[PDB]
């Protein structure tokens, strides 16, 4: 079993900066994909950013150029650096991890875990 | 002491696969290669709906059987659905020539329009165009095929008729006609005012002369007479010439069509729906990327290869030893 | 098993290891737990995914129609059409069943090989610092904290650091 | 010291198999997958004996060639044995229409009974029924087919004949007849007392009119004349109507049959025996559960797949190192 | 051999062992004899029997007839009928020969694997109580009666009972 | 210390093969199983050259089209090369009967000689043999087929003609002829001096009577008339008998041939060369022992099995890790 | 690798060894060089040559012609002829691609097995006279001249001659 | 080579009981099938009873309910307990053994052995 | 890399005898085929003699009965014993070696090496 704990969630004024962190109980070095999902009340879960084992990154159009995802291998921590925050960016942010690359469900989708969530509120 | 162990995964999976050395092996993960389920309905193939003949056969549909007036509308289809034993085909008994070939030609047509090749009012000034039969009844009334005309004499005469059609439609035009063979010379004189008649149908590549064969023969659909049905495909820029002094069942409506090779006809009792698929069977339609199916051998289009196998599951995980 | 590990000298599997196909179980003073070897599991997933893709995607299907009709003076052609359809169905059935049977044996051999290779990798790292219990386990002749276990799993385990302490315990026993 | 050793089996086996890496490997145990032997005799398939035509062809057998009087007896068979080049077929020269189709229809028949469709004595009061030919000789005497009658004129007349048969046998009835084409108009007037004759054979789904073609033609079997042979399958409840004023070779015996689809005809010189088999070849019969054979491609029934291989032996034991 | 045992480090086979495919030969003061390992032999028989059953019984044959006849204006159809018959015979010939070749290599690999696995099983039981001669044999550092040999074959061999006596002989040498 | 190591080979090879577990694997050595190149030229198969029809079709070549006078020479070939859409076939419009069957019979002929079956000067004393047509023009002059004669009346008469040929050549003799159908009765009386004519062609196994069908029909190649073409294969020792009182297009040259079964016709625009091969395609010829090719499905002779694969390379060396 | 040697514990290949597929590298006071094992290389060449011959030469081709022609009232027969041609091309394509894929994996497994077997052969000869470095190399506990190296490669290496000298160096360390 | 020695054969009055035993030189624990065949003069060999590795038993109709086959693994002995003996049960009883389950003759029928026989006579 | 050095080349009068030798740096015991090629000026390379691993020998018709090829395994030397020399036998003789039997080029033709050559002149 793998535990994912987010932190850093709080309220923030527009135009500010905030970094979220996700603590993994297992070494993150060989993990295929680590994701940040955000969910606002009355909305669906949205893929915000993704970090891959090769070092590649994928961002949604809405957060592109303002958000930066990165992993600290030594601290087993995934970071989401959020800059130039807008009130629409208010959501509960979810840490997601996928240990392996399994497109065909060959391994039954094992190695996928979800964090508890961290609330970010942009107001005033 | 301190120990580290090497081991392997296990779960509650009940999947079983077969191997060369052992049968019915429980495994942790597996994938199915065999599609064994359908939706029980008829779907659009290539994106377009199929032609449902309902109660009619291809013979009744293309000739214009009075009981198939509802099918004239449509002009686009990918495959054809026909009842196993169609109840309404050639209401007047006779031999449909090269009928299987025609069903193969009409298996799929991208564009298909019906037009009056010889208008009923303008084309036959000296012949009666009102001939009907009780074998071709519609609403308790004697009628006849919609796309053919039964030409008989007028004013005690059946004059020599000559009629040509030039295919200026830049598409193949399907022309159907017929020749009537009465049961006795008396009926021949009454209808066509001659004992020896002839029908000639010729194009640039087609040529055939028909002679009535008068004989007594068993009653089919309460008729000792016969109407033999014929057809040809008239290429664009070509002319077809009809010459007859009797016994001709003349064309009224022809068909300009453009083909869509590779399809066919299925015999099904499954109902219709709005679904889409790359594969459709008489049992129903199929999806999935699976490379094999055991639903039905008769498929339409790009389908998983039919196999008689009841199970095609290959293991991806390990032997499950929990 | 063709390589002797799965259902061999490693007699059972672990429902407790959810994270992977192959992995480790460790017992020291700090704790006990199941850990997965992501490197060897990912390699097996990649190879078997490509194996499934090969079987599935070599099968290319053109748009076709099997059904044909014939009259009563065309019985020979109807039987020839039937011989073609039954013949291809015969072959594809036999090929599909034989392919799945043979490649299922190879796939289970493949996992047996991967487990065996992982056991030999660890045994090659520990050398005389541990003794083989025989059930896929090694008993360390020295103390091994959670950082030492993580070095064994990462393959970065250091033999010299614990060699002298292991020699003394081995000499005592 | 005390020793224990691990080793493996060896024997005096000389079996050899082929492998990918090495050919002709000696092994301790093996199984054969290839059947390469037959018994050289003809056996019962599906439990019932086959019809041996002996000296006759299917044409001579079904028409009733005078030299095939011994084959009339049997009424049940699974397959048919025919000499490669049959010596006794159509003793009177002519064209047998759709002959290959008929051989395919008769390939197997579960129940097959012969009955006089038009009795020789009762059916032809005004026609001569005694016509024979030297081309159809039996015991040095001019004869004719047993199942056909050569109708000629009587009392200087060949009256119009009309004859119907209704199939009340609840099985398909095979009807065979013929049309005679004389070499010259003189023979036409002498036999049928007319220069222009016609034969008409019609059923609910069959219709054909025959006209004699009088011409001089090469002598086949000492005859410039010709008899063209025709046949149709009369469905139960259907009527066939014969109308002719000359040149008709009328049916005498017809055949009510019930089919057994999927069988065929083999060309063999192998003798007959009482054996049983699921597989029979022109060389002989085959047994065994073996999934392959190299005996003969032409098989009958459920047979091991024919392969061109000379050897298909797979190893079960070990490499034999004694 | 793919696993290195048969025609490898165990160079030969034994005509003297009639009872099994794999087995043992023992030499002690009481006697000498060939013994068969019924457990590993039965497993090999079951797997290869199912392998033969698979090849044979996947081939399902419907009642059919190849032969057809054609007239002189049907030459194209006669050649099409010939192309169908020759084509299926081509495929089934190629499939049968290739199947037998490949699966014969796998079957001999299978025995090589079973022998190797049995050798490693015994070596894992004896440990330091015996030394490997290199030809598939072990030389005991202690005395081993017929009851001790039967424990090695049954896999119920007890290491502690003979460990101290083996250590003393090993120390002497 | 002193060390010895076990290792394996590596080189600068860039070859890549595909495996089950991994794609695009670099290896030290490999072999190709797939032939993907041709020479772009036509070669001799079985050791002998093929017949190039050039501008003509098989119909124009075998009938003797005036524009194919250069092809008469050759008497040996293994396969036939024909332009995709041949420009010179039946210069006079009509139906060539069983044309595809004839193209299959002529697919390959080991020995093929042309001889005058009915000499132009000696065979027709009472008929005109000079008939020509503008549809069959050669060098701006009205001509006709070289192997046929257009028989018309002479001295105001078209007498009954009877002509036989006995095949004494110990080989199959291919005989071609035709029947002319005028567009109107006027042309029929002018050419054949009769309104009702007949053509009869009979052998020991062939028999057919032809009757002119006079009708107005679309102009093909500036002709409302039609000539239907027919052919039969006369076995050695057999006689063919021509009887007609009009409308016959009589044979002039026939063909004694000996077959070479198993070959065919290819449609190609590739030029000719002196090469030899066991395999030839419309793109070009192929060699090599390789068991597979992706050049073209239509092959001639013993060829590598066509597959849709773009690459079939199997590894023989090791994984290349330099 | 299925047997763990190539791309396993022997991580790389040698461009310097031109003479063979498998071989040795030795380092002593006299010199350093790459040597090929001709016996195991020749065996691999023979087996793979026969493997290539099998694939190629099981394919027997009769003199035939695919192309056929049909008129406008023969559309069903033209489509039946097309179904035969496309059907055989479908099967042969699938068989050829699957055959090459599977047998390429087996061929690379085959080399992995041959290398592993050669490593175990040498290890079985040297025994305690050398220690395993872990990268496919052995470090001798005694001096080994060019004649001693040639005995290891020829499999004629003599264990007793160097056993006592090896024991003393092993005891010193 | 495997040796099978029967014993206990003798004469017996009707309605009596008798147990036959078969001594195997090799451990009988893993043997697939062990059989008792009986043969009377002028008669063929008849399968009387069979014991299988799983513990199953098969009996002929004639001896059913009166005979009991069992194996003693520790003594490597096969027993046939014969009760309610009838004069027709007179035969020479044969001990047969089949080491492996080989329906297809895959292993060439190795591991089959026959005992020497023991005469049982029911009279008076 | 394998080195092949010929020796013994010199001039010789007709009817004489001469032995050529080829020194291989690698053990010749397992070498599949060892060849002697001769090449005269204005002529092509000609296969003269071949020695195989099994001990078989192949000779050209011209040198047959007069030449003998043999290998000394202990000295790693290939010998060509030339007797009854004729003036036409004048050529530069080449030592060739093929380590493996590879008819299909499976191993890419590795293990083939050529010597430097030795001139033999038969004159007067
Ligand atoms: C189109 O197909 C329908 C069937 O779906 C045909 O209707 C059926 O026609 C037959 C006559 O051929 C009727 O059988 C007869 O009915 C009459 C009157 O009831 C009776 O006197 C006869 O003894 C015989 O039973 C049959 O009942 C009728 N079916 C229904 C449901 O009405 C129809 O004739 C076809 N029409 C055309 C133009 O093809
Ligand atoms: C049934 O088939 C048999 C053959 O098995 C036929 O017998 C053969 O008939 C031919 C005539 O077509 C005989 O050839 C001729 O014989 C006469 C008299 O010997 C001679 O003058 C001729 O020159 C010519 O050679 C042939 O000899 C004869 N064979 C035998 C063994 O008698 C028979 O005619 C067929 N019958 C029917 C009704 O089909
Ligand atoms: C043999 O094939 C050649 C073609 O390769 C035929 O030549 C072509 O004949 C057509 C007539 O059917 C010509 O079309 C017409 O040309 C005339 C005069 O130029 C013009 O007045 C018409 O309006 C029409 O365009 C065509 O030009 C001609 N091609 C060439 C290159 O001359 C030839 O007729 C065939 N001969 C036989 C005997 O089959
Ligand atoms: C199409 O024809 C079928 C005949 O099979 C019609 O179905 C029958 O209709 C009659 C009444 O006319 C009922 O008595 C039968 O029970 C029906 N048959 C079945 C199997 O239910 C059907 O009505 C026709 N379709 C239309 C639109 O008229
Ligand atoms: C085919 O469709 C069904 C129903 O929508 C779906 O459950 C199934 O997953 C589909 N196939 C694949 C391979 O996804
Ligand atoms: C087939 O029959 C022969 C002769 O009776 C027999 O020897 C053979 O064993 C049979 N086949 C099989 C598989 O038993
Ligand atoms: C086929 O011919 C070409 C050209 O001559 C040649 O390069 C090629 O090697 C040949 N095929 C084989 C297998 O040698």
């Amino acid at each position: 079993e793998v535990q994912l704990v987010e932190s850093g969630g709080g309220l923030v004024q527009p135009g500010g900066s905030l970094r979220l962190s996700c603590a993994v109980s297992i070494s993150i070095f060989d993990i295929y994909a680590m994701d940040w999902y955000r969910q606002a009340p009355g909305k669906q879960r949205d893929l915000v950013a993704t970090s891959f084992r090769d070092g590649s990154t994928n961002y949604a159009d809405s957060v592109k150029g303002r958000f930066t995802i990165s992993r600290d291998n030594a601290k087993n921590t995934l970071y989401l650096q959020m800059n130039s925050l807008k009130p629409e960016d208010t959501a509960v942010y979810l840490c997601h991890v996928s240990l392996y690359r399994d497109p065909l469900g060959v391994a039954g989708g094992m190695g996928v875990y979800w964090g508890k969530g961290a609330l970010v509120t942009v107001s005033s | 002491g301190d120990t580290i162990c090497i081991g392997y995964h296990a779960n509650n999976s009940t999947d079983t696969v077969d191997t060369v050395l052992e049968k019915n092996v429980t495994v942790t993960h597996s994938v199915n290669l065999l599609e064994d389920s359908h939706n029980g309905k008829l779907c659009r193939l290539k994106g377009i709906a199929p032609l449902q003949l309902g109660n009619c056969s291809v013979a009744g549909w293309i000739l214009g059987n009075p009981e198939c007036e509802l099918l004239i509308s449509r002009e686009s289809w990918s495959y054809i659905v026909e009842k196993p034993n169609p109840e309404n085909g050639t209401c007047y008994p006779g031999h449909f020539a090269d009928y299987e070939e025609l069903r193969e030609q009409l298996s799929s047509v991208s564009s298909f329009e019906r037009f009056e090749i010889f208008p009923k009012e303008s084309s036959w000034p000296n012949h009666t165009t009102t001939g009907v039969s009780a074998s071709c009844s519609h609403n308790g009334e004697s009628s006849f095929y919609k796309n053919l005309l039964w030409l008989t004499g007028k004013n005690g005469l059946y004059p020599n008729l000559s009629k040509s059609y030039a295919n200026n439609k830049e598409k193949e035009v399907l022309v159907l006609w017929g020749v009537h063979h009465p049961p006795n010379i008396g009926d021949q004189r009454a209808l066509y005012h001659k004992e020896n008649a002839y029908v000639s149908v010729v194009s640039s590549h087609y040529s055939r002369k028909f002679t009535p064969e008068i004989a007594k023969r068993p009653k089919v659909r309460d008729q000792e007479g016969r109407i033999n049905y014929y057809w040809t495909l008239l290429e664009p820029g070509d002319t077809i010439i009809f010459e007859a002094n009797g016994n001709l069942i003349a064309p009224r409506y022809a068909f300009a069509l453009s083909r869509g090779f590779g399809s066919g006809i299925i015999n099904s009792n499954a109902p219709m729906d709005e679904c889409d698929a790359k594969c459709q069977t008489p049992q129903g339609a199929i999806n999935s990327s699976l490379p094999f199916q055991n639903v039905h051998p008769v498929t339409i289009g790009e389908c998983p290869k039919y196999v008689r196998s009841a199970k095609l599951r290959m293991v991806t995980g390990l032997r499950n030893i929990p | 098993g063709l390589f002797g590990a799965i259902a061999g000298f490693i007699e059972g599997g672990w429902t407790g290891m959810v994270d992977g196909w192959y992995g480790y179980h460790h017992q020291n003073e700090q704790g006990s737990g199941y850990a997965a070897d992501q490197k060897s599991t990912q390699n097996a997933i990649n190879g078997i995914t490509n194996k499934v893709n090969s079987v599935i995607e070599k099968m290319n299907t053109q748009f076709t129609a099997v059904g044909k009709e014939f009259n009563k003076l065309e019985r020979r052609m109807e039987n020839l059409n039937k011989k073609v359809d039954d013949g291809f169905i015969d072959i594809w059935t036999y090929n599909a069943e034989l392919l799945v049977l043979l490649e299922n044996e190879r796939t289970l051999d493949f996992h047996d090989s991967n487990v065996k290779n992982l056991y030999e990798k660890v045994k090659s790292q520990l050398k005389n610092n541990a003794k083989e219990i025989g059930n896929g386990c090694f008993e360390f002749y020295h103390k091994c904290n959670d950082e030492c276990m993580e070095s064994v799993k990462n393959g970065t385990y250091d033999y010299p650091k614990y060699s002298e302490e292991s020699k003394l315990n081995r000499e005592k026993i």
